[PDB]
């Protein structure tokens, strides 16, 4: 009982103090850290034997030594009832605990959907294969739903490749030589035309 | 679990320790004044014995 | 969706105070167990 039980309990507070950042959470990490040590004492002490036999041989007053020994056995036979305890709280404990408990529950839901999202992507990633060796229209099938923004920018007539693309690299690759190199303006329509003119004291508007 | 476990058995030692060190400073403290009866009865002897001698 | 105060369903968790404050207003409460068990065991006789 007394070694090896309790370095489980070392590692896992360990990491529970170290993801702590804030020093609120610091905190809570000493005040949980001190329940734990508190809880885990370890108790040692070669409780002694007592032999009535000698003390009421040696000397002791006439019914002392025996009622002191009946009465002492009586509380002796009291024990823990471990068992009450265990189940109360394995059944339920804390309700304040519920609200962590559905809170990293729908936390921990969250970022599973990514990582599944990640790992099913992967997974179909597997049959595709050389892009150059596929074709136009076949390629669209397996990124479903560029033929449908690609349909959004002709019924829009946004006909200017990469307008709408926030990052144009396309648009960088074929201007890495070009004169007065400039990619083309982030959603501009080839329609609009915000020209405006004045007319000054001086002339051609100056 | 274990640290409610840990905690009720090494506290129930500790109660243990707690009962047997009382019922054996009792019994310690006890024979300590039993001594002094002892020492008072036989100091009155002497004493007699001194005041004999004034006499 | 009622019982959680967050200004947003994107949880993300940076930091452990929402998960050891939890932690010690539940261990804590089970603090005095032991003690009360003494007290019936310890009331039930007096040794002398
Ligand atoms: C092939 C069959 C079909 C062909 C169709 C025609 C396709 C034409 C291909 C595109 C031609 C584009 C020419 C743009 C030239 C701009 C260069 C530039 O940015 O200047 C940078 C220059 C140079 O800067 P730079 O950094 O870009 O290049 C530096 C060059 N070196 C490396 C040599 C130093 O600086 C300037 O800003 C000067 C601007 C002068 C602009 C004069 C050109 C005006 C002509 C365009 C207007 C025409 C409108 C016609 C509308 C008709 C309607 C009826």
């Amino acid at each position: 009982q007394a070694p090896g039980n309790q370095d489980k309990i070392l590692k896992w507070i360990s990491t529970l103090s170290n993801k702590a950042t804030t020093g609120e959470s610091r905190s809570y990490c000493t005040q949980l850290s001190s329940l734990v040590s508190f809880y885990n004492k370890q108790h040692v002490e070669q409780i002694p034997t007592i032999d009535f036999n000698e003390w009421k041989s040696v000397i002791s007053t006439q019914g002392l030594v025996d009622k002191v020994k009946e009465n002492y056995e009586s509380l002796i036979k009291e024990q823990y009832n471990t068992d009450a305890i265990s189940k109360q709280i394995s059944s339920a404990s804390s309700k304040a605990l519920d609200d962590i408990e559905n809170e990293l529950s729908f936390h921990a839901a969250i970022w599973l959907n990514a990582y599944a999202d990640y790992t099913m992507f992967l997974f179909e990633l597997e049959e595709y294969n050389d892009p150059n060796d596929y074709l136009m229209h076949e390629n669209f099938d397996f990124f479903r739903g560029l033929e449908t923004e690609l349909e959004e920018l002709t019924e829009t007539h946004n006909y200017i490749p990469g307008a709408k693309d926030d990052v144009n690299l396309r648009g960088y690759l074929a201007t890495q030589f070009a004169w007065g190199k400039k990619v083309i303006s982030f959603y501009r329509h080839p329609a609009d035309d915000f020209k405006c003119a004045k007319a000054t004291k001086n002339m051609l508007g100056r | 679990a274990d640290s409610i476990n840990n905690f009720l058995a090494n506290e129930y030692l500790r109660l243990q320790s707690h009962i047997t060190s009382r019922a054996l400073n009792i019994l310690k403290q006890a024979q300590a004044y039993e001594t002094m009866n002892q020492a008072a009865l036989l100091q009155k002897l002497i004493d007699d014995a001194t005041s004999a001698i004034d006499n | 969706e009622n019982n959680i105060a967050s200004n947003t369903y994107i949880l993300i968790q940076q930091d452990v105070a929402n998960m050891a404050k939890a932690y010690v207003h539940d261990i804590c409460g089970y603090i005095d167990v032991a003690n009360k068990e003494n007290v019936r065991i310890l009331s039930k006789g007096d040794l002398i």
